[PDB]
RNA sequence: UCCAUUGCGACAACGAGCGAGACCCCGGCCGCGGGCGCCGCGGGACGGCCCGCGGCAGCGGGAGGACGGCGGGGCGAUAGCAGGUCUGUGAUGCCCUCAGACGCCCUGGGCCGCACGCGCGCUACACUGGCGGGGCCAGCCGGCGCCCGCCAGGACGCGCGGAGCCCCCGCCGUGGCCGGGACCGCGGGCUGGAACGCCCCCGCGCACCAGGAAUGUCUUGUAGGCGCCCGCCCCCACCGCG
């Protein structure tokens, strides 16, 4: 068997005993919206060695995410379905993850709100569990300017 | 003589009285081709109220059930018939007595 | 030095203070028909074999 | 499902001889039986087939403490309803044992043979008084509280 | 904190498993894995391969548990 | 041959006097599921079958508490490896190992009047088969945890080593353990 | 009868090979790329999952029968809890739309003829399906 | 002696009583009438008998036997407590606010804010576990169909109908893992005057790798494990009664 490790894609390595589907959702989990509902199939075998997978059958794994409309997957396994850009349906990637956050959270501070104030000062959003619940780390409402 | 198929259903809380009920419309119909009574399945009306009104103690529930019984009698016969056939049956007041044609 | 093999001729009482223990009055298995009361924990009843003994240690009849 | 006329309600014509219950759990197996040619099946299903295939050798019993030629030839038809999967599985088998019971009929010490079957498997021919129990307030289960915060 | 994941290139290390496997009279789909350095999934592939052979005898089937004795282990 | 079709229980025999009314090995249905009851009575070891009181004895942990079937298979899979492990009865292996696993000498404080200092006691002839059973499904137990070994040959692993008077097990290793605490507090 | 006999699991494995030949049903793409269920972990991984369910209902249906089972009678067949939330899982259904699917396809082959409440087999499937299973036992 | 002044004996006490019992509710089983909905009415295990001891009441070991000497429940004395509730009320005393009202309507809040600390819960830490399609199975006592939509749901309708765990073969190496499911971006909806409620789909992979003192709660269908229904409710269960 030519299990070839390594073999790693999008500056994130991947493993000779993950099985062709798991290293996808395991390229760092960022950079793969999974629940493999397309990833199950792709091109690509569904149980064996990562390596051992033939550049060629990476390649058009590697187009198949590039263009995901192309491939064919429907619009609701891809992330970003109606985009507040140019409004156009698509799939993030690994680097674009932390980019459209700090879209997501810089777009957040300029446009002030109930919704930036819940993480400028480090609220949680949305749970309203800053009251009895998350003693855990001091990720908590605390404060103390003077 | 337009002999109706006529259901009657009768739902009581006690059972001494529906059963005193159940008897009289049986004895009634032995000359109106009565079918046997059906008894239905015990109809449970169960309501648990925790029994302190103020919240002071373990709550303790008070379970309240009331047990509706139900009885199904087919008699075929004329409009009139099941008239007469009521000054005999003994009224006990409130008991539920449905005519179903 | 071999766990002595016993008969437990009757059940005597529960004690130790919790109850726990149930000294029985108890005779060699094996041997010249040595008897002593021994101190026994679990459940016992008559002609059991207890084949898990040194016959040194004596029990007492006095609780 | 739950005590209906379900006894007999599967089935018209062809009236099957035996009528016999077995009860496990609050599961309902009544057996019919019409001594045919070795038809031992049950909820109109397989002796071999069962929820539990390790489970099967048990629902065996009669068959090797007591004479093959008894299971050699039989007929049955049996309507198992209720129960959770094991608690049929019973069911049946006392459904079944009584069955075989029913046949022996008029030899009058038939329960001489059937005891047998008790010794190598009491409740085989007996129901057992073990039914689920209620909770009561303050009680997450039936016997037991929320745990208590101060003795 | 490892073993062998997968990593079976079928040559030489593939040659020592199965007489390994001549070596132990008795074999364990989950034992062998970490008794001769591997994953459990190469585990059961090779003697599935020893069953097709007829080198290798099931005794218990279940997903759980398949446990293979060599037809010819005893020479 | 009524064990799996196989190890009949008619061939175990009772190998110690320590022990015999209460290991029952001649009431089993072939894989004994035996859900029967044995609660009621204080003296009974006879009505539970000691592979089914294993049985009882392997579901636990929460995770798989009420899953006596689980135990079913675990013996199943065990007896067949221990077949396999030496050519004797497995069931003959089990009462070995009960009789080689439970505690001859066992102390509990007995201060009848204040102070408390373990006083030596000699276990019941019942007590230790109780824990024998409960010991050496205990030794796979203890190492059922990110153990490379599935809980059936954990358990074969017990019985089998210990079934002699050889210590590996935990469960004998525990026999041995508490005969020392009942040899210092005597 | 031996469509009773058959066990469950070797019946409908068995019944898809030939169905694999026939070229029945015809499973579509977008089917075979979602994951069944509203409370599955994850996708199947069976690839001709399709193919497998529609060897699933109509043996199921067989024993259904007259009574007749509807687009939710056999999701019930298949019917599974969520594994994975911090509070208790209530039960919940499986995808209508790929049932609906199996034995809306299954009445085009005239194998199932339905026009009652929900669903139940044309005479000839019946006959046919428990002739498979006549081949499956003996 | 009994859970129990529960009795049996004996006694300046002698008779009564009220608690406990009895009784009622549901099962263990069967019989009679019946019946759609198996459901109404009876009976029946009586410490009866055996053996040992018992002043005797009782007391073990027993067998037959649906069941062993209360089935699972309710109702519960006298006497109290400065316990709780004036915030359920046509239960209300005193005392207050009585029209710029503490009256009564609308509109937007808040109880969903909130270091740490707790008082219950819930899900985990995987290997008897996952996650796998795919054989399923209930008992509360409950309605389904068809068609689009991944679902969420929506339309068009007909009155009609069932769990999970587990059990299947598989995929899977001891990897914070394909353990766990947090936090949290992106959409699809629901319903509601309105989400700030909720669910589904798709990211994401928090802590946590067996828990120190110190604690609970329980002996058979019991503990645990695993699901259903209701109470409240447009919305929404981890709660509680079952």
């Amino acid at each position: 068997n030519d299990y070839r490790d390594l073999l790693r894609m999008f500056n994130t390595n991947i493993q000779g005993k993950v099985v062709l589907e798991c290293a996808l959702v395991g390229i760092k989990g960022i950079g793969r919206r999974f629940a493999n509902v397309a990833l199950k199939k792709a091109n690509i075998d569904v149980h064996k060695r990562a390596g051992e997978l033939t550049a060629a059958e990476e390649d058009a794994l590697m187009k198949v995410l590039e263009d995901p409309l192309s491939h064919g997957i429907p619009a609701w396994m891809l992330n970003r379905n109606n985009d507040f850009e140019s409004g156009k349906d698509m799939h993030i990637l690994v680097n674009t993850i932390a980019s459209t956050h700090r879209a997501d959270l810089e777009r957040l501070r300029k446009t002030r709100c109930e919704r930036g104030v819940r993480h400028h000062h480090n609220l949680k959003v949305r749970g309203q569990h800053t009251k009895s619940t998350g003693r855990r780390g001091h990720v908590v409402g605390v404060q103390r300017k003077k | 003589d337009m002999h109706q198929k006529y259901t009657i259903i009768v739902v009581g809380k006690d059972l001494k009285l529906v059963e005193r009920y159940v008897k009289s419309i049986v004895k009634e119909g032995r000359a109106f081709g009565i079918s046997g009574p059906c008894r239905a399945p015990v109809r449970r009306l169960t309501i648990t109220t925790r029994k302190s009104p103020c919240g002071e103690g373990t709550n303790t529930w008070h379970r309240f059930e009331l047990r509706m019984y139900k009885r199904t009698f087919w008699v075929t016969c004329g409009g009139n018939d099941i008239s007469t056939i009521l000054s005999k049956t003994v009224v006990i007041p409130g008991i539920q007595v449905t005519v179903e044609v | 030095p071999e766990p002595i093999n016993a008969r437990v001729i009757e059940v005597l009482g529960r004690t130790s203070s919790r109850g726990g223990i149930t000294q029985v009055k108890v005779e060699f298995m094996t041997g010249e028909k040595r008897q002593i009361i021994r101190n026994v924990i679990g459940p016992v009843r008559k002609d059991d074999i207890l084949v898990l003994m040194e016959s040194e240690r004596e029990a007492r009849r006095l609780r | 499902d739950l005590l209906e006329r379900n006894d007999i309600e599967v089935r018209e014509r062809d009236k099957y001889t035996v009528h016999t219950l077995g009860k496990k759990k609050n599961s309902v197996a009544v057996a019919f039986v019409k001594a045919g040619k070795g038809d031992i099946l049950v909820n109109n299903v397989p002796l071999a087939l069962v929820r539990p295939e390790i489970l099967r050798t048990k629902v065996s019993e009669p068959i090797m403490i007591l004479g093959e030629s008894l299971f050699k030839g039989l007929d049955m038809n049996i309507k198992v309803a209720g129960g959770g999967h094991v608690s049929q599985i019973y069911a049946v088998r006392q459904a079944i044992s009584r069955g075989v019971l029913a046949s022996v009929k008029d030899e009058a010490a038939r329960s001489e043979l059937r005891a047998k079957l008790v010794s190598y498997d009491r409740q085989l021919v007996v129901s057992d008084p073990r039914r689920c129990e209620a909770k009561k307030f303050g009680g997450r289960g039936a016997r037991a509280r929320r745990q208590k915060s101060y003795r | 904190k490892v073993d062998y994941p997968t990593l079976f290139a079928d040559e030489a290390a593939m040659n020592e498993a199965l007489k390994f496997i001549k070596n132990s009279k008795c074999i364990t789909h989950t034992q062998i894995c970490e008794r001769l350095r591997v994953s459990v999934a190469l585990a059961k592939r090779v003697m599935r391969q020893l069953v097709k052979s007829g080198d290798f005898a099931i005794v218990s089937k279940s997903s759980r548990m398949t446990i293979f004795k060599n037809m010819t282990k005893k020479e | 041959v009524a064990l799996f079709n196989k190890w009949p229980l008619t061939d175990v025999k009772c190998q110690d006097e320590s022990l015999e009314a209460y290991i029952s090995i001649d009431n089993h249905s072939f894989v004994p599921h035996s859900a029967g009851r044995w609660s009621a009575k204080r003296f009974r070891k006879a009505k539970c079958p000691v592979v089914e009181r294993l049985t009882n004895s392997l579901m636990m942990h929460g995770r798989n508490s009420g899953k006596k079937l689980m135990a079913m298979k675990t013996v199943g899979e065990a007896f067949e490896l221990i077949n396999l492990y030496t050519g004797k009865n497995p069931v003959q292996v089990l009462v070995d190992a009960v009789a080689n696993s439970g505690p001859r000498e066992d102390s509990c404080r007995i201060g009848k009047g204040g102070q408390v200092r373990r006083q030596s006691v000699d276990v019941s002839p019942l007590r230790r088969v109780n824990i024998g059973i409960y010991n050496i499904a205990t030794g796979a137990r203890k190492a059922a945890f990110r153990k490379v070994r599935p809980f059936a040959e954990c358990l074969a692993e017990e019985i089998m080593n210990a079934a002699a008077g050889a210590d590996k097990s935990y469960a004998i290793s525990q026999r041995n353990s508490v005969e020392r605490i009942a040899v210092s507090n005597r | 009868s031996s469509v009773t006999r058959v066990p469950a699991d070797v019946f409908i494995n068995s019944f898809a090979a030939h169905l694999k030949n026939r070229g029945i049903i015809k499973c579509p793409a977008f089917t075979d790329y979602v994951k069944t269920g509203v409370s599955r972990q994850y996708a199947p991984r069976d690839a001709d999952w399709f193919y497998i369910k529609a060897a699933s209902v109509i043996r199921h249906f067989y024993i259904s029968g007259s009574h007749s089972i509807g687009v939710a009678g056999l999701a019930r067949k298949y019917s599974s809890l969520q594994k994975g939330k911090t509070t208790p899982h209530h039960t919940k259904r499986a995808s209508c739309k790929v049932i609906r699917s199996i034995v809306s396809q299954f009445l085009g082959q005239k194998l199932l003829i339905a026009g009652e409440r929900g669903r139940h087999i044309s005479p000839n499937g019946r006959k046919m399906v428990e002739d498979f299973a006549e081949g499956l036992q003996k």
